[PDB]
DNA sequence: TTCGTAATCATGGTCATAGC
DNA sequence: GCTATGACCATGATTACGAATTG
């Protein structure tokens, strides 16, 4: 056969392969049943980082001609794109962000198409596009266009020389200095004036410093991000719990750092430890306290509190009576749809900030006596699960948990 | 570059190395007919049923495959006419002129183009009739076409009722496609432009693909 | 004008019809000719929005339209149904048109004529000819079926004609090919309307130099020069190549009723119509009934294993046992030989002794009523006779008596009284024969050619594939052509779509179906004692109409991923659905992440798949009833016939039920139907478990409870038999599955076994089970060795039987025929089954002693053959074909049989089957460890001897043998510590 | 479907290199 | 200083292909 619809879907197929990303799944799965479809129909078929290259770190001599600086910040990456839906670095995880930022992206995407990709640098629940790479045109338009709807971007540099460039750190220091942007700082990101190919430097040493001990600080609501002090009482930038896990550091001794010229930086942990994950988790978690567990890549409370979290999870004043919560949640009529359109465990999950599988493996270990829609008792079967102290605390803070579901059980009721 | 003895006509086979592997059986394949075969005059003549044999193997991607040779005047490379008279390969001619936008033309051989091989399936047919020598050629056509499939990434089958039962034909599962009939009603082929197809397929594989302008001669 | 049908087929020109053979009383043949359209099934406005008006259209009626796509939902608030009634129309048209908004398009346009027109594919009907126009000699035309085809008339007799076939071909080395090796000789079966049996054979004489035609020409036989001077009533004919052929499509291009022949379609029909293309230039011809439509003989393929087919349009079926056999029945080979000799068999006595040769003697009071009238009959045209699976005998002299036959065979005195008889393999070298080529060996093989067409006439009365046929052309709406070629996804269609319209319903699939994706093994594999079998009575459909399980009545399906909302779930499941209205049956997750998945029938109104499985159910029981009471051979026949029909769709269900493109596919029933089947049977095995007998109570290790829901039934354990007050009885439950249950009992008088089974089966009948499960006692089996169901040996003695009868020596797994082991390995194999079974039988065993027997029996036996050698070569003698179709670089066994043609004169083709074994030189001593055994192959020609410095390599053969031997027994340490000390090997169990 | 034989891989050690 | 981990070794193990059970 010789149908058109038959060469428009290669074509379609084709696009899809051109546009593949791993993350994703929605497309991942409608391209994979195209393969198996095109292998029934016609018995066989032909089915980050890759315009980066490796960081440079030595004094050297550039090219003369035009160049586009960009500075990269500490944080970590994210990705999105079109067709797709948000995505990031491995876990494949997802976050809650308000549609007027995805109505900016759509503006984007269908605007210009020669877009490859949104990339944004996270840190501290303060997000930032940093820069992206466009195959059409000079990456000027989106960022123009983007601090043309209101959000911020960063203070692009062009420099045309017409003689050789030596890139030293001294130069760094003064570009960096130039910047002036208080905000903690990585690299420096420069682009040719026709090539696609992007590059970047980072200039950096090793030296050793001793630190002193790890606490905790506030991000946000409940958000808690730990940092190590130092000697000289400079604040340390943890990147995330995960960072500080793999790190492995040891108290009361001495680290390698990689320092810049005004920051000291804790790299990875590039030794040769034996030491496994079991007692070291122990070791920390009784070093930070019994309320602390390891929620990803924060942290969080165990207090007990109770009624104050739903009101700041359905985005209204303080209340005081469930009588007079269930009115004031029937006379907002923005609400009921969030309430409806979602299930109640989950609800009473995410309102108390708890990991999905840690969770639900340790829910799926217990054995529950409720009565009336109402969980009255429970109790605990295995011990191994228990061997993770996040479990533990968690189970000890079941018996908040119990009044939260009760409670929002009765307020669902009650509302129909 | 090598050559072999057969007992019957045209008692020696002159080939190409890339046919090495598995042509030696052939002949234990031919001695068994070749008996039969000289009985009727054959299209071509005995001397041109292994021209075809000198094309290599090593630089070919997609593969066009016919049912049975022209009944007159067939010089053994296939889908070809040193006097441009043949239906079939004017319609192919129109196809790619009409395909690639070229509107002049008067030559037009499928050896010329670079990663595709003219073949048929049966090497024989005495004229006056259509594929009268199946049962003749059957397990040379199985050995051929298997030994093809080991190097082409695509195959084109030219035929409705012919090549109907291709699926059990090979045994390495490669990607078919099957054309229409070279005289279908309601001039079918004039609606077909499989080449694109072919093309796009070969896409999906990360492939170097085909230019048929080269193919025409002016 | 009274037709009773016979066959139904197709036209495949420009325009296409519907033709019907049929046959009058007196013996007429008469083609009727309908046209053929293309059906469809529409709503009414989709009918009144057909700009062109479709051909005719016929008013359906009130439909009601259900959608019974599954969703899966996590709450407990269901949607329900949508259904919608509105009138349906059917439209019938000549061209084949696409309609978007069609249904019922999953059924064929033949299912559609005959439900639409109302005619049975074979009933006999009293046509009208006032709507049948002559329109050549011996067809008829008609266009309006309705009316025609009115009058029912009850089933009458009408004679039929056959054609059986066999082909012997001239071969050396290889198998034979169309183009350097002839046709020697040619058998024929022929029965005419007339009812006369013809039997004829013949044979070329281009290998039978003069002196041998005039020989057998003055010795009988007959010589013919041209096509039209043979006459059939003639057994031998003498002739060439030529006129063999010519004669062959003579016969073939005839308009019989049945030609059938055993793998006929493979071999012998394409090789008759190669050859006689080749010869000449000669076609066989096959013309419709109208006379407008001819073709050619080209067998053609399907994929099913492999196969083929006859493009025929004359109305002639042509049928081919092997095809049929590897269908209908699970058998551990498919040789004709072993279907003939696990066919016919009888018990024979012996009626004189000495000399070389014996006589048998077998009648009705012997063996069974009708086995002695059979093997009689089969022994017309035999020569060689099997008995006691060892000794093959050629017939010296026969006879057949009033009710019985007596035999001489020329065997050894072996000094016993009673033997079985059977026929079998032939201890024939045709390649042998070939070579020196007589009139007395032309004359044998065409006796041989003779018996092996009879063979296939014998096999055809024996499975009544007649009746088979018109039973299930009359039960799956089906053309008799049709029957035995597709799988059970196709022969559902006609009483599903029946059952539908009587209904009024529709079912819909709206949206594209996903991709979703147990053995069961004995306690012990020797018993020592009885073993005791119960069947279960058809327990899936059974189990369907139990629980209702059908695509529309399923009312939802509930998943939970975590246990608080699994146990709040089942808490609104007892609030909302409460038995016995609605069932709710646990499943297992469809998904990784979900832990816990509850589907939920209804059972207010009966299903679809229900009321099928009933029906099905219900005229089986009502088939059997009436065979029970018949009196005619004939009806006996078509009831069985029926019955077995009714047998074999009933159980197709289930599967169809899990097949994706089925018409009945649903997960959720199929899924509900397995669980609840194993629960079934764990609840029955576990109160059958440790029952005991004492005094006059019975006591169960459980409760009688039922396992769904609480019933009003007792459920007392301790139950009152009517058995004698002295039995002292205890039971085991050891195997069970969906088919049967197995139960130990400590005894080996099989007479208190038969009635203790009779009387357990109904008290549990009428104690323990419930609503509508049943089962019924089967047999007793004596030394049972097993596996599983696949591989076992045993004594099994039939439910009507008495300590006084013939055991049935039942074995099966094991193969016999596969043929690249050895030959002392069969023949040691089958002595230590012997002695396994020998010993088995003392009592006085337990467990762990046997398992030692075995091995210091195989250690002596090993001793002694390894250190006498005394073996012959033969025995050890391996085979295998070549051929160059090999993948991979070098495969050695090609590069072995390259230096072998290049080391000596004789050479291998590309099809020859060649021997080879294992060789090792003299000097090295028994070994352990072992290493890459292909470079020990070695070819073994006809004038190849052991040389003095070589010998066999004992210790792969030994090694096999042991773990065939180990794969047996119960005992497991001792068994890998043997393992360990004879080849320091880790043996490969189950 | 089973049965058989290579090939690959992972749970039992050992030792050369190398770190608190 | 010994004890720690990389490249080396194999017993015991599942996973893989092969090719017959075809006629």
């Amino acid at each position: 056969m010789t149908s058109s619809a038959d060469l428009t879907n290669l074509k379609e197929l084709l696009s899809l392969y051109k546009s593949l990303r791993f993350s994703d799944s929605v497309a991942i799965e409608k391209y994979n049943s195209l393969v198996e479809w095109g292998t029934s129909t016609y018995w066989k078929i032909g089915v980050i980082s890759d315009y980066y290259d490796e960081v440079k770190n030595k004094p050297f001599n550039i090219d003369p001609g035009y160049y586009i600086f960009l500075p990269v910040y500490f944080g970590s990456v994210f990705i999105y794109s079109k067709g797709k839906n948000m995505v990031e670095l491995g876990s494949g995880n997802s976050f809650q962000i308000p549609d007027e930022i995805r109505s900016a992206c759509n503006k984007v995407l269908d605007s210009d198409n020669g877009i490859d990709f949104l990339r944004f640098v996270l840190l501290n629940n303060r997000w930032i596009m940093e820069d992206a790479i466009s195959k059409y045109q000079s990456p000027v338009n989106i960022f123009k266009l983007a601090s043309e709807y209101g959000l911020n971007i960063p203070n692009y540099l062009e420099i045309e020389i017409e003689e050789d460039t030596l890139f030293d750190d001294e130069l760094y220091s003064i570009m960096e200095r130039s910047f002036d942007d208080t905000f903690p700082k990585i690299s420096i990101s420069y682009i040719k004036l026709g090539e696609l190919k992007r590059q970047v430097v980072d200039f950096f040493k090793f030296s050793f410093m001793y630190i002193e001990s790890i606490k905790v600080d506030r991000i946000g609501d409940n958000i808690f991000i730990p940092s190590v002090i130092t000697k000289s009482g400079k604040k340390i930038l943890v990147k995330d719990v995960d960072h500080l896990i793999r790190s492995k550091v040891r108290e009361h001794t001495f680290v390698k750092v990689k320092k810049k010229n005004t920051f000291s930086i804790l790299y990875d942990y590039d030794g040769n430890g034996t030491e496994t994950r079991g007692e070291v988790i122990k070791r920390i978690i009784d070093t930070i306290g019994r309320d602390y567990y390891v929620n990803g890549k924060y942290f969080s409370k165990v207090g007990i509190a109770g009624l104050k979290q739903l009101t700041n999870k359905l985005d209204i004043n303080e209340c005081a009576t469930v009588d007079e919560l269930v009115d004031e949640i029937n006379k907002s009529g923005t609400v009921k749809r969030k309430i409806k359109n979602q299930s109640v465990f989950d609800l009473s999950r995410e309102c108390l900030g708890y990991p999905e599988a840690d969770f639900i493996t340790l829910v799926n270990n217990m054995r529950f006596k409720i009565e009336n829609c109402k969980v009255v008792n429970f109790n605990i079967e295995n011990t191994n699960c228990l061997n993770n102290p996040s479990i533990e605390t968690i189970y000890g803070n079941f018996n908040q948990f119990v009044s939260i579901f009760n409670t929002v059980t009765d307020v669902k009721k009650r509302l129909f | 570059m090598n050559s072999v003895t057969i007992s019957h006509a045209p008692y020696t086979i002159t080939y190409h190395d890339d046919w090495e592997p598995v042509m030696s059986q052939l002949v234990e394949f031919y001695n068994e007919v070749a008996s039969w075969l000289l009985r009727d005059e054959t299209s071509p003549i005995p001397d041109k049923f292994f021209i075809q044999l000198k094309q290599p193997l090593r630089n070919k991607r997609v593969c066009v495959c016919g049912i049975d040779p022209y009944p007159k005047d067939g010089t053994g490379v296939p889908f070809e006419s040193p006097n441009f008279t043949k239906k079939s390969i004017k319609e192919i001619a129109s196809s790619i002129s009409r395909l690639t936008g070229v509107i002049d033309y008067k030559g037009y051989n499928l050896n010329i183009i670079d990663g595709v091989i003219p073949w048929n399936y049966y090497l024989s047919c005495k004229l006056g009739e259509t594929k009268s020598h199946a049962i003749y050629w059957d397990k040379i056509s199985k050995l051929l076409l298997q030994h093809i499939t080991k190097h082409v990434s695509v195959l084109y089958c030219l035929g409705k009722t012919d090549f109907s039962n291709i699926r059990a034909k090979l045994e390495s599962p490669v990607t078919t496609i099957v054309g229409y009939h070279p005289a279908a009603r309601d001039h079918q082929f004039e609606k077909d432009r499989s080449f694109e197809i072919i093309n796009v397929l070969l896409e999906l594989d990360n492939k170097t693909p085909i230019n048929w302008a080269q193919g025409f001669i002016y | 004008m009274d037709v009773r049908c016979i066959n139904w087929f197709e036209s495949h020109g420009e325009n296409r019809f519907l033709y019907l053979k049929s046959r009058c009383r007196n013996g007429e043949t008469v083609f009727i000719r309908f046209p053929h359209y293309f059906y469809y099934v529409v709503t009414d406005e989709i009918y009144q929005s057909l700009s062109p008006p479709p051909f005719n259209a016929r008013p359906m009626g009130k439909m009601r339209t259900i959608d019974i796509d599954e969703t899966i939902s996590y709450n407990l608030d269901i949607k329900d149904r949508k259904c919608s009634v509105a009138d349906m129309w059917l439209i019938e048209e000549p061209k084949k048109r696409s309609i978007q908004n069609a249904t019922m398009d999953e059924f064929f346009n033949i299912s559609w004529f005959y439900i639409s027109n109302g005619i049975s594919p074979d009933g006999c009907y009293s046509l009208d000819e006032q709507y049948l126009t002559k329109i050549n000699n011996g067809c008829y035309h008609c266009d309006d079926p309705r009316n025609c085809f009115a009058k029912e008339i009850p089933r009458f007799d009408i004679p039929r004609s056959y054609l059986f076939l066999a082909i012997a071909c001239h071969f050396d080395k290889k198998f034979p090919s169309v183009f350097i090796n002839p046709i020697s000789h040619t058998s024929y079966c022929y029965i005419d309307l007339s009812g006369k049996r013809l039997l004829f054979t013949l044979i070329n004489e281009e290998m039978l130099t003069e002196q041998e035609i005039q020989e057998a020409v003055d010795r009988g036989c007959l010589r013919i020069q041209s096509l039209m001077e043979m006459d059939y009533e003639r057994e031998l004919v003498l002739c060439s190549e030529i006129v063999l052929l010519r004669i062959a499509k003579q016969l073939l291009e005839l308009t019989f009723d049945y030609v059938v022949t055993f793998n006929g379609h493979n071999f012998d029909l394409r090789y008759i119509t190669n050859r006689l293309e080749l010869l000449t230039g000669e076609k066989i011809i096959f013309r419709s009934p109208d006379k407008k439509e001819a073709v050619h003989l080209c067998i053609y393929e399907r994929n099913q294993n492999t196969t083929f087919h006859v493009n025929n349009n004359n109305g002639t079926i042509f049928f081919d046992l092997y095809s049929f056999i590897q269908k209908s029945e699970k058998l551990d080979s498919y040789k004709l030989d072993s279907i003939s000799k696990n066919a016919f068999s009888c018990m024979g006595k012996v009626l004189n002794r000495g000399v070389r040769e014996m006589t048998f003697i077998g009648d009705d009071t012997t063996d069974a009523k009708g086995k002695a009238d059979t093997f009689a009959k089969v022994l017309t045209t035999g020569n060689y006779v099997t008995v006691d699976e060892d000794i093959i005998c050629k017939v010296i002299r026969k006879d057949i008596l009033e009710n019985g036959f007596k035999v001489v065979l020329s065997c050894p005195t072996l000094p016993n009284d009673i033997y079985k008889l059977s026929f079998g393999k032939d201890d024939i070298d045709l390649a042998q024969m070939y070579k020196d080529y007589n009139l007395n060996i032309a004359l044998d093989m065409a006796r041989y050619c003779i018996h092996d067409a009879c063979l296939c006439q014998y096999l055809w009365e024996y499975y009544g594939v007649e009746t088979k046929t018109d039973a299930g052309a009359a039960t799956y709406v089906l053309p008799q052509s049709m029957v035995f070629e597709y799988r059970a996804s196709t022969i559902i269609k006609g009483p599903l779509l029946k059952l539908l319209l009587e209904t009024k319903t529709i079912l819909v699939r709206s949206e594209t179906k996903q991709k979703f994706p147990k053995v069961f093994a004995p306690k012990q594999k020797m018993f020592s004692n009885n073993v005791l079998i119960f069947d279960y009575n058809s327990l899936y459909p059974n189990v369907c109409i139990f629980g209702n399980l059908s695509p529309e009545t399923l009312v939802g399906v509930v998943v939970s991923t975590n246990r608080l909302e699994e146990e709040i779930n089942n808490q609104l499941l007892l609030q909302k659905y409460p038995p016995p209205r609605y069932i709710t049956v646990h499943c297992e997750p469809r998904l990784p992440n979900l832990i816990s998945e509850i589907a939920i029938f209804d059972r207010s109104i009966e299903g679809t798949i229900p009321r099928l499985l009933r029906t099905f159910l219900a005229e089986r029981a009502r088939y059997k009833k009436m065979l029970k009471q018949a009196t005619s051979s004939t009806e006996k026949a078509i009831y069985d016939s029926m019955q077995y029909t009714y047998k074999i769709v009933a159980n197709s269900v289930y599967g169809l039920m899990g097949f994706r493109n089925s018409a009945l596919y649903s997960y959720a029933s199929a899924k509900s139907c397995t669980s609840i089947g194993r629960r079934m049977i764990l609840y029955l095995e576990s109160v059958l478990n440790g029952a005991e007998l004492s005094n006059g109570m019975l006591r169960f290790a459980n409760t009688l409870s039922n396992p769904f829901y609480m019933d009003d039934r007792d459920i007392n354990p301790i139950v009152k038999t009517s058995l004698p007050i002295d039995y002292r009885f205890r039971f085991r439950s050891v195997y069970g599955d969906t088919d049967s249950v197995f139960t130990e009992i400590d005894s080996q008088d099989v007479d208190k076994s038969i009635e203790i089974a009779k009387e357990l089966e109904r008290l549990i009948n009428s104690r323990v089970l419930f609503n509508n499960f049943k089962i019924e006692f089967e047999a007793v089996y004596k030394n049972l060795i097993m596996q599983s169901k696949k591989k076992y040996t045993t004594m099994k003695y039939s439910a009507s039987s008495n300590s006084k009868s013939v055991p049935e020596r039942i074995n099966k797994g094991t193969s016999e025929t596969r043929r690249d082991v050895s030959k002392f390995h069969k023949n040691m194999i089958k002595t230590y089954k012997t002695r396994l079974s020998e010993m088995l039988s003392e009592g006085r065993m337990n467990s762990n002693q046997v398992c030692i027997d075995i091995l210091r029996s195989l250690e002596t036996d090993l001793r002694s053959e390894f250190d006498s050698r005394s073996s012959p070569l033969e025995l050890f003698m391996l085979s295998r074909m070549h051929h160059s179709n090999y993948k991979s670089a070098d495969n050695p066994n090609m590069y072995l049989v390259t230096e072998y043609n290049k080391n000596n004169p004789e050479t291998i083709e590309l099809g020859e089957r060649y021997y080879f074994a294992y060789i090792c030189p003299a000097n090295v001593p028994w070994t352990k460890k072992l290493v890459n055994i292909k470079t020990y192959e070695t070819i073994i020609d006809r004038s190849f001897k052991l040389g003095s410095n070589q010998r066999i390599f004992y210790e792969v053969y030994f090694k096999r043998l042991t773990s065939e031997i180990v794969n047996l027994l119960d005992n497991k340490v001792l068994c890998i510590s043997f393992f360990q000390r004879m080849f320091g090997s880790r043996p490969t169990f189950y």
